[PDB]
């Protein structure tokens, strides 16, 4: 029954739920490189009324 | 919007059309050579449309219309250069190509693979177009390959025949040292004028140099079967009929001259390149005519009449006359299809017999493939108003009268008689006396299909000459001054050969018996190049490739020096340190003389 | 490139948890999802690459060969589900296992950022391939073209490590970046000469160069179909790629040093096309088939120019995808016959016409046939090599003849005559191996349309 | 048209001769003419009539990207690797954009030849003058910096240049 | 002889027992699922989706917006009678030479 179709395909998110872990991985990675944010001679610009940070 | 550009890439787009539907019922019921050969049709009016706009006003344009990679400060993009010689030579092909579909329609009715061959001819027709209308060396390389691997495709049609597959794989090799040269001309115009199209090509060389000048002329032998790289021509007679009419003599063969006219300019700037152009063009024509005099096998006949023909076209860019070059491509075209196109019919008429030894009564046998390949050998020799003369006796007057080489003059005008001579033996061989072949006549010739296909290419050998000279532009000055004996060299040399031919195959009736000469050996033979540079250079190379390169080197010298000495070093040193009969006594011996040499030589 | 290393670590429990008979599909499943979502990587930037982290990122040079290893995992899934039928489960999931630890090696290796980090990766691939070839290789000799690979490479590698300790320990860092920046010529001195011939004997080793080479015919001939597919298609690769990264900081005597390696190239290009003409064996030709081209390469990038950096990276990804297919399509003929001679099977044109078709396309494109990557890739060396010097173009014109002389020999050997009368088990192709054979040939056409996704940062 | 900028990409002022015909003769070029426009060139225009009105009720807009200037090479310190990163990326935006320039003078150059047709040594003289200036300042400026070239790289090739010149200016004085 | 070995199988053939297998696997069903997962898995998704998102990936590389400052550049330099190629790509006058 519906049992043990979950019993057998429980499997088929390992992938998909490693890939949504990785990307907060990557998300976590990126917030502890915020050293230099708004402060690039190149891209250095006034905030806008309405935003805290140029880039997440 | 000028229909120019949009009716020049619609002929283009509509050749490839039916490749997109091969993967269809069309493509698996029988109606497929029809709808092909009925493409071909209107592609072909589609193209004469754009050929009436440009000899009214001379009109000439060029389309980047898809720009593909930036490497840097070289772009190369998508470019068709629709010009005098592009829309020239794109109506003459495709009506070429629409006759050899209706012939093949007739002749190839029993191949299981018809519309594969369909197919196949015109993937050939649409890498052809691309060739011709390139406007970038790359995409000219693209073209000149992909005519490459589809005449190798088609060669060797029947896969079973080792014949078949040595003569494509020879043709392969032949244009791959072509190419060998195409590459060395295409390296050496991007790093010395950071370009690979024409326009830019043109500009910065005002002066072409030795090396990529030679390179060109190097892929122009190649791919037209020059001398040296010939043989591979008269082999690729093995594929079918229709593949010989259409590729391999009327449009394929013409990309090496076709390759030199694209560079007229640079080619006018040299000199010494324009020599080796006019005396590799006069050996070849006159070498290929006199292996063509002595031939049996009628295909190969003609083949060889088609390196001639080519040698007289290098000849013709090497004085300096590029513009009568294409010309003469285009009546070769006309009258050396519907050449090849009469053999074939004689040839399925006989049950695949394609000897003219036991050819014979066709005169009144076959009466109408008769008349068109007697018109034919008549344009083939210059007949004074047919479709051949409006080139060859131009191409004969400036050779006489221009500042050229005396030796290369002479092997044209032999090279002209030779041309009498062959066509002589073919028609005398094969139409006239009494038959040969065997008692059960199947003799027929009755089908609507392969009549309107020589009816096609008839007509145009005897007036397309006359309407192309008479509409093109005049690109050339005249000789119209010139004494009367040179005006007439043409016509004198080939009536001597008529009649020396003539005379020669009648004495062929009297009950005579002698023994071949050394000259005749030598001329059946095919001058004895095949045999020596196909059985010693490729001997060598084979010998060398296992002897030397992977036997000496690779499985014996490669091992011995670095994993197999290094092994056994390591192998002898372990027995050494292990062989050891584990006796106390010995090893504090050694011990003792460890103690003392620490003890002596540490300070 | 967490969201690309995680899956894969994935990839591994699903394995080992699947049902026996569910395996094959999960992994190859997964394994193309895993694809698609590497794709993204090829939105690279004009001026500098996509620093992810301090440990990962990737440039126009790594996002290819990424792409191009995660879309070989699932082929190499489908070849070994072809002939593994009649091993155990367990078996079955330490090959898939295997398989998905050398993918997670390469991965990791081509986005590494630090030398040294890159030296243990691409060292640790050699564990899974040894692993692979000297357990499911089906000859004798499998054992010993293990032993030889395996030596080959640590004998290149050693040395290698040496020299980079050495170079962190004089300038400080070893990663990529901060090693551009601040690099310095190295002058003409027998110290920097070793330290010169340390770094590219190693990768030469892995390429590999002519001389240095056996180790290729033994371990292509005797591994697996997946083995063979792997080695050739990515782990010849990183040689290539290592030198092309290493080089930043050994000018200018990369200047003097190139000679013998490029004569050795060169001359070996020729040797090992006119090998390629006597072989009795099929795997054996597409091996020195591989020899060849990985020596144009090396002539690449040793006479490093932007248009050779561009055609060395063409040149590799055709090349995988090239020798992949070749690999495949003897291992079909294998299959049939039970043997690797090239003249015991013929008239497979009248006995298969498709896999006849797909003979005809791979060598084709193996053979640089216009406008495919492979002769984008040899068009810029050969070029490239024309400025340098003017006889390269002899070299190389006599190089494309033999090639493609080879190529069309072995096309018409194994397909065209007349059948073998007496072998009667040729059953039909199956759908299988036909799609296998078309996921490897319709990307190389897709890369002919857009041509600026392998040609490298150069670009 | 205006989708592109004739100061940029010249073109000379078209002269079409008017027909001046000599025979009773139709013109197949005219008829042929005729129906092109009749069959194509209407159908045509009526579609791109319908899909340009489609495009106007969706009107938006994108731009271009400006890049403020940075300090160079030549300012920065000595392994500064801030500075040095910043000057590194501009002097890459300047190579692309000069790369650029000299796309826009050979398409230029090859516009012109093909234009001019036969007499194209005598009137492209203009255009082949200001791509072989172009093409020597693009040629010393980036010749042969090689695979891994940088900033540091072109800034010690001006400085030999600068020696060589100052040295070639010496010895003229001398 | 000098083992007690196993004779050697007879290859097995997949088409006996299914005359319409895709050669996946012995099981029917699970062979079926399997040619059609591979199919529609890595032609559709893989090659057709993959291919159009590299097709329209966003132009990171700046190519037309090079050719943007190009032709602006080119317009300025050439209206004010300046070379369109500049001579150097730094200031001679912050470049300090040598003694
Ligand atoms: C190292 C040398 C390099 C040379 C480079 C230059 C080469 C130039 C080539 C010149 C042309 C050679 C023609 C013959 C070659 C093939 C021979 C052969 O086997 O034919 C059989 C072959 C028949 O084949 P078949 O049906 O199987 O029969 C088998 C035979 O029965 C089997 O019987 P067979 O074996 O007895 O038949 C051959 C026999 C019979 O053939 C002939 O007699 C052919 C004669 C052709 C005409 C020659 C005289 C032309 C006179 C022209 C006069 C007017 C000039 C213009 C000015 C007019 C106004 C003043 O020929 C000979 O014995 C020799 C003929 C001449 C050879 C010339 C080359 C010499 C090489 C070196 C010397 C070798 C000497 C020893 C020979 C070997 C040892 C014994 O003949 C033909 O099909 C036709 C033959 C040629 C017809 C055309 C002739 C005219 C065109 C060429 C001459 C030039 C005309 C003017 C041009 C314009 C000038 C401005
Ligand atoms: C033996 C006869 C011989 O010298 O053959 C050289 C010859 C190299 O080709 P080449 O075109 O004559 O070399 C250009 C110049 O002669 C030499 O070039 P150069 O004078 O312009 O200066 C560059 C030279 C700078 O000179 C040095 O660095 C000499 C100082 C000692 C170098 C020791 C190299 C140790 C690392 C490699 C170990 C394995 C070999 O670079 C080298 O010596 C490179 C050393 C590595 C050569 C190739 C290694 C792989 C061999 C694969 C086949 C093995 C069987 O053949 C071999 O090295 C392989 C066969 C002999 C082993
Ligand atoms: C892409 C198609 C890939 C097809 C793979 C195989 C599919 C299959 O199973 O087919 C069997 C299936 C049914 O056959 P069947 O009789 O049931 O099966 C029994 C045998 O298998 C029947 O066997 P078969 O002998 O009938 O096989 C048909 C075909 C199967 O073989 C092929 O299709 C070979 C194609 C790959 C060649 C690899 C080397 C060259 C790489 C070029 C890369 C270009 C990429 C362009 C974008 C591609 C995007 C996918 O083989 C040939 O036609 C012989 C090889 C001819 C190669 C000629 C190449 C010349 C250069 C063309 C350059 C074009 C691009 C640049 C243009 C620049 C100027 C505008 O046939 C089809 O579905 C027909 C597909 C199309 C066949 C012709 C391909 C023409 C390629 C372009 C030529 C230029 C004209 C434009 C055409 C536009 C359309
Ligand atoms: C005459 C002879 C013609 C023969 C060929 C005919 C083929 C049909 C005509 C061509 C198709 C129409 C043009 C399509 C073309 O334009 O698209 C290409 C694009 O094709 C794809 O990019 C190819 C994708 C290749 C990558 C495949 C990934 C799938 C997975 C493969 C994994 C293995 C890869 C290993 C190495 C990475 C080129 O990019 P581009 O013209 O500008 O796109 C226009 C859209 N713009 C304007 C917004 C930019
Ligand atoms: C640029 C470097 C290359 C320069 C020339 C080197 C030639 C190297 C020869 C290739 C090595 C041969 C390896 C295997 C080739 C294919 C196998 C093979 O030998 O088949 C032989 C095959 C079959 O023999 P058939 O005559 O058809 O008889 C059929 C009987 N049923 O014949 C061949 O293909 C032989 C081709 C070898 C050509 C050798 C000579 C080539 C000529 C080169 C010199 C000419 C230079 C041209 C100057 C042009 C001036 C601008
Ligand atoms: C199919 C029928 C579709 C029915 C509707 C018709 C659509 C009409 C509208 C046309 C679509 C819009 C369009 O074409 O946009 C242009 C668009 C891309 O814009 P670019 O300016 O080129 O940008 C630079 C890319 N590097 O061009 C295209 O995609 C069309 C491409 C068609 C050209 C022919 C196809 C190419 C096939 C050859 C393969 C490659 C060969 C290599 C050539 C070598 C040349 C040196
Ligand atoms: C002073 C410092 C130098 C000291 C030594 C430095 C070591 C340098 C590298 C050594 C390589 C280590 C591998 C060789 C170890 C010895 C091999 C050996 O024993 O040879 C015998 C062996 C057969 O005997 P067995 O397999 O043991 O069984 C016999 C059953 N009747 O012969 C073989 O064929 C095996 C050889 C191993 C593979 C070949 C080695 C691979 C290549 C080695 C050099 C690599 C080149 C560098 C690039
Ligand atoms: C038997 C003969 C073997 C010859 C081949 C060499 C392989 C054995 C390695 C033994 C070391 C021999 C070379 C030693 C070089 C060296 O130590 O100096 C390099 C230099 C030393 O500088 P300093 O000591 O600080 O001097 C300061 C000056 N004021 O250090 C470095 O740059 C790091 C270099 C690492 C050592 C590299 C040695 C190996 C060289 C290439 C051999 C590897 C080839 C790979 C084999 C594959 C094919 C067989
Ligand atoms: C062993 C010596 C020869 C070595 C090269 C050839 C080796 C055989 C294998 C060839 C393989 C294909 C590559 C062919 C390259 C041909 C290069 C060439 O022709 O260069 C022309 C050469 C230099 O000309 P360039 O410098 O451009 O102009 C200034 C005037 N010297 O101008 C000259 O050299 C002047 C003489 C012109 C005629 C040269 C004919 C060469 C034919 C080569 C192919 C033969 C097949």
């Amino acid at each position: 029954n519906v049992l043990q179709i979950v019993r057998d395909h429980w499997v088929h998110i390992l992938v998909p739920v490693g890939f949504v872990f990785g990307c907060y991985l990557d998300r976590r990675s990126d917030e502890k490189l915020t050293a230099f944010r708004n402060k690039s001679l190149l891209f250095k610009r006034e905030l806008r009324p309405n935003e805290e940070v140029t880039w997440k | 919007m000028n229909p120019f550009a949009s009716l020049t890439l619609t002929t283009l787009t509509i050749l490839t059309i039916p490749i997109m539907m091969s993967n269809s019922n069309i493509y698996k019921t029988n109606l497929y050579p029809n709808y092909v050969k009925t493409t071909v049709s209107y592609a072909f009016t589609l193209s004469l449309v754009p050929l009436l706009m440009f000899m009214h006003t001379g009109q000439e344009m060029i389309i980047s219309n898809w720009h593909w990679m930036t490497l840097q400060t070289v772009e190369l993009s998508l470019s068709f250069k629709m010009d005098y010689f592009s829309v020239m030579f794109i109506p003459v092909a495709l009506f070429v190509t629409w006759s050899i579909m209706e012939f093949s329609m007739w002749y190839m009715h029993s191949d299981p693979f018809i519309n594969r061959f369909f197919k196949y001819l015109l993937l050939f027709l649409i890498t052809m177009m691309i060739l011709v209308t390139a406007n970038n060396l790359f995409q000219l390389f693209i073209g000149w390959e992909g005519v490459g691997i589809m005449s190798f495709l088609l060669i060797g049609w029947w896969h079973g025949r080792t014949d078949a597959n040595t003569a494509a794989l020879q043709a392969i090799l032949y244009n791959r040292i072509g190419d060998i040269g195409f590459v060395l001309s295409m390296a050496w115009f991007l790093t010395h004028s950071n370009a690979w199209d024409l326009q830019q090509i043109f500009m910065l060389n005002n002066e072409c140099p030795n090396m990529p000048l030679i390179g060109l002329l190097l892929a122009a032998a190649g791919k037209s079967a020059q001398f040296g790289l010939h043989p591979w021509l008269p082999s690729a007679m093995e594929g079918p009929t229709p593949v010989s009419a259409l590729l391999h003599s009327s449009t394929m063969v013409v990309a090496g001259v076709f390759l030199l006219i694209r560079f007229y300019p640079l080619m006018e700037t040299n000199k010494l390149v324009q020599t080796m152009t006019l005396c590799l063009g006069a050996i070849t024509t006159l070498f290929t005519a006199l292996c063509a005099i002595t031939q049996n096998d009628i295909k190969k006949i003609v083949a060889f009449s088609t390196s001639s023909q080519l040698g007289l076209m290098m000849v013709t860019i090497g004085i300096n006359q590029p513009h009568l070059a294409f010309l003469h491509i285009c009546m070769h075209a006309f009258f050396k299809a519907m050449l090849f196109m009469c053999s074939g019919s004689i040839i399925h008429s006989l049950n695949d017999e394609q000897d003219i030894r036991k050819m014979g009564g066709l005169y009144k046998a076959m009466p109408f493939t008769t008349t068109a390949l007697i018109i034919g050998s008549l344009a083939l020799t210059g007949m004074p108003y047919l479709t051949g003369f409006y080139s060859k006796d131009l191409i004969i007057e400036a050779v006489n009268m221009s500042y050229t080489n005396a030796w290369a003059l002479l092997m044209t005008l032999i090279a002209t008689s030779l041309t009498a001579a062959y066509s002589t033996r073919i028609i005398f061989f094969a139409f006239l006396g009494k038959p040969r072949f065997p008692p059960l006549v199947l003799i027929n010739e009755n089908n609507p299909l392969l009549i309107n296909s020589i009816k096609r290419l008839l007509i145009g050998s005897i007036f397309a000459g006359f309407i192309i000279s008479n509409n093109i532009p005049p690109m050339t000055v005249p000789n119209t001054t010139m004494p009367l004996y040179m005006k007439m060299t043409a016509l004198i040399v080939t009536i001597m050969g008529f009649m020396l031919a003539l005379e020669l195959n009648n004495t062929t009736y009297y009950l005579k018996f002698k023994y071949p000469s050394q000259t005749y050996k030598f001329s059946n033979m095919l001058g004895y190049y095949p045999s020596i540079m196909h059985r010693l250079p490729t001997y060598h190379n084979l010998s060398m490739s296992q002897k030397s390169a992977s036997s000496l080197l690779d499985l014996i010298w490669l091992e011995t020096i670095l994993p197999k000495t290094t092994s056994f070093i390591q192998m002898k040193m372990s027995i050494m340190v292990s062989n050891q009969k584990g006796l106390i006594k010995l090893y504090f011996l050694s011990f003792l003389i460890t103690i003392m040499i620490s003890m002596t030589l540490f300070n | 490139m967490l969201k690309i290393i995680i899956p894969t670590t994935m990839l591994l429990p699903m394995t080992w948890m699947s049902k026996h008979n569910m395996i094959w599909i999960n992994a190859t499943v997964h394994s193309l999802l895993i694809s698609l979502i590497s794709l993204s990587l090829l939105n690279q930037l004009g001026e500098n690459s996509l620093n992810f982290s301090l440990t990962f990122f990737s440039d126009s040079l790594s996002a290819p060969l990424l792409v191009l290893t995660t879309w070989l995992l699932p082929l190499m899934l489908m070849a070994s589900q072809s002939h593994l039928s009649k091993e155990t489960t367990t078996r079955k999931k330490l090959y898939i296992t295997m398989l998905i630890l050398l993918q997670l090696f390469l991965i990791m290796t081509f986005t590494a950022t630090e030398l040294i980090l890159f030296y243990i990766l691409f060292e640790a691939t050699l564990v899974p391939t040894l692993i692979i070839i000297t357990r499911w290789g089906n000859q004798t000799e499998r054992l010993n073209a293990g032993l030889y690979f395996l030596f080959y490479t640590l004998a290149g590698s050693l040395p290698l490590l040496v020299a980079l300790v050495y170079i962190q320990n004089t300038t400080g860092s070893l990663n990529f970046l901060i090693i551009h920046y601040w690099s310095h010529p190295l002058s003409n001195s027998w110290s920097n000469i070793f330290m010169w011939l340390a770094c590219i004997m190693a990768f030469m080793v892995k390429m590999p160069l002519y001389g240095l080479h056996l180790w290729l015919p033994k371990a292509h001939v005797e591994a697996p179909i997946a083995g063979s597919m792997v080695l050739a298609a990515v782990l010849l690769k990183l040689g290539g790629y290592g030198m092309m990264r290493i080089t930043t900081i050994l000018n200018p005597l990369t200047n003097y040093m190139a000679y013998p390696f490029l004569m050795l190239s060169m001359w070996g290009m020729i040797m090992t096309s006119s090998i390629c003409l006597r072989q009795t064996d099929l795997k054996s030709l597409i091996a020195y088939s591989s020899v060849s081209h990985m020596a144009l390469v090396i002539v690449a990038i040793m006479i490093q120019t932007p248009w050779s950096f561009m055609g060395a990276t063409a040149l590799m990804i055709a090349h995988g995808l090239t020798s992949s297919m070749l690999f495949c399509l003897a291992n079909t003929n294998y299959e049939r016959v039970h043997s690797r001679t090239m003249i015991l099977a013929r008239g497979l044109q009248t006995l298969l016409p498709l896999m006849a078709t797909w003979w005809l396309v791979a060598s084709l494109t193996n053979l640089a046939l216009p406008p495919s990557i492979n002769l984008i890739g040899e068009l810029f060396i050969i070029t490239a090599s024309f400025s340098w010097s003017n006889i390269t173009i002899i070299l190389m014109g006599m190089n494309m003849m033999i090639t493609a002389l080879y190529s069309l020999y072995m096309l018409i050997t194994t397909q065209r005559g007349k059948y073998t009368h007496h072998i009667n088990n040729i059953k039909p192709s199956f759908t299988r191996e036909n799609a296998l054979m078309a996921l490897h040939i319709l990307p190389l056409l897709l890369l002919t349309l857009n041509p600026k996704m392998i040609l490298g940062p150069l670009y | 048209p205006d989708s592109w900028d004739k100061d940029v990409y010249p073109e000379p002022p078209r002269r079409t001769p008017a027909p001046a015909p000599q025979t009773s003769l139709p013109n197949p070029v005219t008829y042929l003419t005729k129906i092109f426009d009749l069959l194509v060139d209407r159908p045509v225009t009526l579609a791109r009539e319908f899909i340009e009105q489609q495009h106007a009720k969706n009107r938006y807009y994108y731009y271009h990207r400006e890049f403020r200037r940075v300090p160079d090479i030549t300012e920065c310190e000595e392994k500064d690797i801030l500075c040095m990163f910043e000057a590194e990326m501009q002097w890459r935006r300047d190579y692309k954009v000069d790369q650029e320039i000299v796309n826009i003078i050979q398409e230029r150059l090859k516009a012109c030849q093909q234009r001019e047709g036969e007499s194209y040594r005598q009137n492209c003289a203009k255009e082949l003058e200001q791509f072989t200036q172009v093409s020597k300042a693009f040629q010393d400026r980036y010749s042969d910096l090689g695979a891994h070239y940088s900033a540091r790289k072109c800034l010690a090739k001006q400085k030999q240049r600068m020696l060589a010149e100052r040295k070639a200016a010496k010895e003229a004085a001398a | 002889i000098r083992l007690q070995e196993d004779p050697d199988p007879e290859d097995e053939n997949l088409y006996e027992k299914n005359p319409d297998s895709h050669g996946y696997d012995k099981d029917p069903i699970v062979d079926l699922w399997n040619m059609r997962v591979v199919f529609f898995f890595g032609f559709s998704i893989v090659l057709v989706l993959g291919s159009t998102f590299v097709a329209y990936l966003p132009d990171y590389r700046m190519q037309e917006w090079a050719r943007r400052e190009a032709e602006r550049l080119v317009k300025y330099r050439e209206a004010n009678g300046l070379p369109l190629m500049e001579s150097n790509c730094f200031d001679p006058n912050k470049i300090q030479l040598p003694e």
